[PDB]
């Protein structure tokens, strides 16, 4: 319950969620990757640090 | 299963094999003046490092920019109708389709249009052919021959290329810069680079699904094209969000299994910047145009 709440089912955002689960040393590069194409959202993942990351290790099939 | 949406990711994965093969890349060098588009690119690329604000290098980048200027103006045509064999002159479409004869489906062509001149009481044949050996000779057609014939020719020059389908009937292609560290959208047929948002805001297309196809992966790139994520959801209503994903890994991990270690991870490396892309949808752009 955070901005970044409709993040949660997009499409390209569960396969993000697949993706960092299946490769956690990807975590780095793309909280790096985000902050060059959406300086906006890597701050808002800055502001609802924890509530992100729970997205992102949230299990999708 | 049944979805149509499904059965094309398969045509379309096997289909673009056919462009890796040294055999048919051969026959499309044959064609090609590189000495000159990639000496044109050279003389473009000298005079841009003057203005060195000009960031990024670009090298096989501008020479990606002369190949679909060259594709344009020298190599392809676009076929709206074909002209008469007989009188030379105007055609209009048939509706009813000609059954493809027997050396048009060797060349790939199964829906082959009557372009009927009604001065020569004349069908004429625009075959539809599928197979991109057959259109380095052909030389013509519409979206389909034109993104088919120029990835085969990204190939050929030894680029990292995708055939890109579009739910809604358009077709072009994506090009790897190494350069730049991302995929490039490349409409030759429209002549265009690096505007994904042409179809959306440019033509006002309503899309849903448009899927990218290599050797090496298939990939769901439709977020690349839109900044109006919600309406294409909407009209994502072909088949389920999970079954599509759990399609597409399926088929990248199936054909992945005979790649390299190193390369399979920079290929893990690359998908996070587009995905990163993809939930970085644009702000809502009069010239894709010009
Ligand atoms: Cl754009
Ligand atoms: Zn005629
Ligand atoms: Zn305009």
């Amino acid at each position: 319950g955070h901005p970044l709440e409709f993040l949660r089912n997009q499409p390209q955002f569960q396969q993000m969620r697949q993706i960092i689960q299946q490769n956690p040393s990807l975590l780095p590069a793309l909280l790096q990757q985000i902050g060059r194409e959406n300086p906006q959202l890597l701050q808002q993942i800055s502001q609802h640090q924890e509530h992100f990351i729970q997205m992102l290790n949230e299990p999708v099939g | 299963g049944d979805s149509t949406i499904l059965k094309v990711l398969q045509s379309n994965i096997q289909h673009v094999q056919l462009y890796e093969n040294p055999v048919l890349q051969e026959k499309a060098l044959t064609c090609i003046p590189v000495s000159e588009l990639k000496r044109k690119a050279q003389e473009k690329l000298f005079r841009a490092r003057k203005l060195d604000k000009g960031t990024n290098v670009s090298d096989e980048d501008f020479l990606l920019l002369e190949l679909l200027h060259w594709f344009k103006e020298e190599f392809f045509r676009w076929v709206n109708n074909i002209v008469c064999s007989k009188c030379g002159g105007e055609t209009r479409s048939r509706d009813e389709a000609l059954l493809p004869n027997d050396d048009e489906l060797k060349w790939g062509a199964k829906n082959v249009e009557n372009h009927y001149c009604d001065a020569c009481q004349l069908s004429n044949r625009f075959p539809r052919y599928n197979n991109p050996e057959k259109l380095l000779e052909t030389r013509c057609g519409r979206c389909g021959e034109w993104a088919n014939c120029f990835t085969l020719c990204c190939r050929a020059l030894g680029f990292e290329a995708r055939y890109v389908w579009d739910y809604t009937d358009h077709v072009w292609t994506e090009v790897y810069s190494p350069s730049q560290q991302r995929w490039l959208h490349c409409d030759a047929c429209e002549d265009v680079c690096d505007k994904p948002l042409l179809y959306e805001i440019g033509w006002g297309k309503k899309l849903s699904y448009i899927i990218a196809f290599s050797k090496d992966e298939v990939v769901d790139v439709t977020w690349r094209y839109s900044c109006k994520h919600d309406e294409v959801m909407s009209r994502r209503t072909k088949v389920k969000e999970e079954l599509l994903r759990e399609t597409i890994n399926g088929l990248n991990k199936q054909r992945q299994l005979s790649l390299s270690e190193s390369r399979r991870k920079e290929l893990l490396q690359r998908i996070i910047v587009e995905l990163v892309e993809f939930i970085s949808p644009k702000t809502p752009h009069h010239h894709h145009h010009h």
